[PDB]
RNA sequence: CGGGAAACCAAAGUCUUUGGGUUCCGGGGGGAGUAUGGUUGCAAAGCUGAAACUUAAAGGAAUUUGGCGAAGGGCACCACC
RNA sequence: CUUUAAAUCCUUUAACGAGGAUCCAUUGGAGGGCAAGUCUGGUGCCAGCAGCCGCGGUAAUUCCAGCUCCAAUAGCGUAUA
């Protein structure tokens, strides 16, 4: 504190009010613009329909091919990619089929070394990959 | 040494124009432009030129993209388009390493 | 480069940005 | 080989190997019970280093 | 396995005519063999190693690397200790540490919270160590509390004989060495503060020098 | 004396033993002093001043082998005259 | 039998009701943070794991399976404020 009288209470809390404004972490929660970027809108998972499969690569010290979904929202229409989370589910998920589509857990920040994904897929066609890849439930058709 | 040849869904291309990080496009043997990757076996213990022959990775939910698997010296791909898994009209033009 | 030059050059760009837009009326 | 984009490869060449018939764990109160007793019971004075309980050596 | 004591202090102590380390705190006398601790403080005087961290120093041909050994040291009802040393392996960087560790051990004093009954349990004031940037507060709590802090000023607390205390750290206190020995600082500080418990004129006896240089002249050169 | 991460500082001290009065100002790096709005100027431009997106580093102090088309001393017919 | 507007639920109480007491306890994880195999087979910077460091290059303590072990326990894991 630098202002330190016995009446100075307002101008302590307008300095404080500018300086908890001129922040990172607060001003994203506080702004609408980040909020409407967002393309889950302040949700935490978010519907969708596959249109293609895509094969994005890692980055420069390991070498794969990480395979992930174009997939467009129900909800306003943007344009996501989503990385399909296990081993061989790429089987699991054919062209226009809804998935539920889910973050993967670094507040809308790329995960790893996959450029440029910020979603993970939970579901396909309203059943679990989980029970898909244990032998669990089978797709229906 | 040996001679690998191709599969039910590998195919051969032949590089057009070399390309920036570590990717590169080349003319596949059936009409159509295809974006080949470098594999990472290659990425620095072999180099590939402009118009060489190479054995190409293919994608079965796209057709965009693609890999190299390997490269094919000089007297190996004469002796492939001898027995005829290349076309004859293909030009190699010599590719070689020189001295 | 340095920040000195790096600068003139986004006067520059400023400069005909301005002018395209004065001349997009 | 086949190709450098073959979705689940190594889940499907692997080898397949058979679960085995085993004993019934038990579990509740009685398995506490049994760490309980090898931990605090079956402790033998070692001099050095002491091994995990899934040390394999 | 015998003791040849270099100093006249261990000679004193060998041949037994001091009584305890204490008179030896009270004068503030250097301590320079560290087995006189281990004669004083016998079966109650144990060590846990604390961190290992590997150093390199570059040269000609790649990086000679060596290994600093932080351990402490302490009876569980009074002193605590702790040394740093270096070596080249791990094993004499180890028996180095003890030995350090057992030269330089300090005493505590321990105060109570309000009412004053039964045995002291707690720190007696509000002492600060401070090395580096790491900065350790020791802070007075109620009976039956338990050391609440990181591990390691908790069990350099436990091997210290104090019970209860309030800790609240600030810093880079993820170097070890930094908090190790700011911890130990705020520690040994406990003596080194007046307060109105001991407010009464002192009286000065006698150095064991002036008292066994009989002794002394009579047995050595 | 004392402080600091150290270089250092008689102030950059009297700071977990934390409060003499008071103004301005910073919350990882880039985007970026950028876009738009206002305002000032004949003009060049000044003041105020974001966001989307992207990254796990960007940085400060100091010690030995590193190389100097850096300096000061010595040596070699695998260097020279 | 009791409860209740009448039931159902709980309590009481007849008769049947378990030995591998098949009347079968799951969810994550085992390099560090962070409790717990340098075990055995398969792939070989591919498939994949990985919140962060990082692990995979034809001897993987991190992938895919088996055995053992570890944390909580009718509960456990993931995503967002």
């Amino acid at each position: 504190g630098k202002c330190r009288g016995l009446r100075t209470a307002r101008k302590l809390r307008s300095h404080r009010r500018d300086q908890k404004w001129h922040d990172k972490q607060y001003k994203k929660a506080h702004l609408g613009t980040a909020l409407k970027a967002n393309p889950f809108g302040g949700a935490s998972h978010a519907k969708g329909i596959v249109l293609e499969k895509v094969g994005v690569e890692a980055k420069q010290p390991n070498s794969a091919i990480r395979k992930c979904v174009r997939v467009q929202l129900i909800k306003n229409g943007k344009k996501i990619t989503a990385f399909v989370p296990n081993d061989g589910c790429l089987n699991f998920i054919e062209e226009n089929d809804e998935v539920l589509v889910a973050g993967f857990g670094r507040k809308g920040h790329a995960v790893g070394d996959i450029p440029g994904v910020r979603f993970k897929v939970v579901k396909v066609a309203n059943v679990s990959l989980l029970a898909l890849y244990k032998g669990k439930k089978e797709r229906p058709r | 040494r040996e001679l690998v040849f191709k599969e039910d869904g590998q195919e051969y291309a032949q590089v057009i124009k070399m390309l920036g990080n570590g990717r590169l496009e080349a003319m596949c043997f059936d009409g159509v432009k295809r974006l080949c990757h470098i594999r990472g076996k290659l990425r620095k213990k072999v180099w590939i030129n402009t118009s060489d022959i190479i054995l190409v990775g293919l994608r079965d939910y796209q057709d965009n993209k693609a890999d190299v698997i390997l490269k094919y010296n000089a007297d190996e791909a004469r002796s492939l388009k001898a027995y005829g898994e290349l076309p004859e009209h293909a030009k190699i033009n010599e590719t070689d390493t020189f001295g | 480069m340095r920040a000195k030059w790096r600068k003139k050059r986004m006067r520059r760009l400023k400069r005909k940005r301005r002018k395209m837009r004065q001349r997009s009326k | 080989h086949g190709s450098l984009a073959r979705v689940g490869k190594v889940r499907g060449q692997t080898l397949k190997v058979a679960k085995q018939e085993k004993k019934k764990k038990r579990t509740g109160r009685a398995k506490r019970r049994m760490q309980y007793n090898r931990r605090f019971v079956n402790v033998v004075p070692t001099f050095g280093k002491k091994k995990g309980p899934n040390a394999n050596s | 396995k015998e003791w040849l004591p270099v100093t006249k202090l261990g000679r004193l102590v060998k041949d037994m005519k001091i009584k305890s380390l204490e008179e030896i705190y009270l004068f503030s006398l250097p301590i320079k063999e560290s087995e006189i601790i281990d004669f004083f403080l016998g079966a109650s005087l144990k060590d846990e190693v604390l961190k290992i961290m590997p150093v390199q120093k570059q040269t000609r041909a790649g990086q000679r690397t060596r290994f600093k050994a932080f351990v402490a040291i302490g009876d569980y009802n009074g002193h605590v200790g702790l040394g740093v040393k270096c070596s080249k392996e791990v094993a004499t960087a180890i028996r180095g540490a003890i030995i350090l560790a057992k030269l330089s051990i300090v005493p505590v004093r321990r105060g109570y919270w309000g009412n004053k009954i039964g045995k002291p349990h707690t720190v007696p004031c509000k002492v600060t160590g401070r090395c580096g940037s790491v900065l350790v507060r020791l802070i007075p709590a109620p009976r039956g509390t338990g050391i609440v802090s990181a591990p390691v000023p908790k069990k350099l607390l436990m091997m210290a004989g104090i019970d209860d205390c309030y800790t609240s750290a600030r810093g880079c206190t993820a170097t070890l060495g930094n908090f190790a020995k700011a911890t130990f600082d705020a520690i040994s500080k406990t003596y080194s503060y007046l307060t109105p418990d001991l407010w009464k004129e002192t009286v000065f006896t006698k150095s064991p020098y002036q008292e066994f240089t009989d002794h002394l002249v009579k047995t050595h050169t």
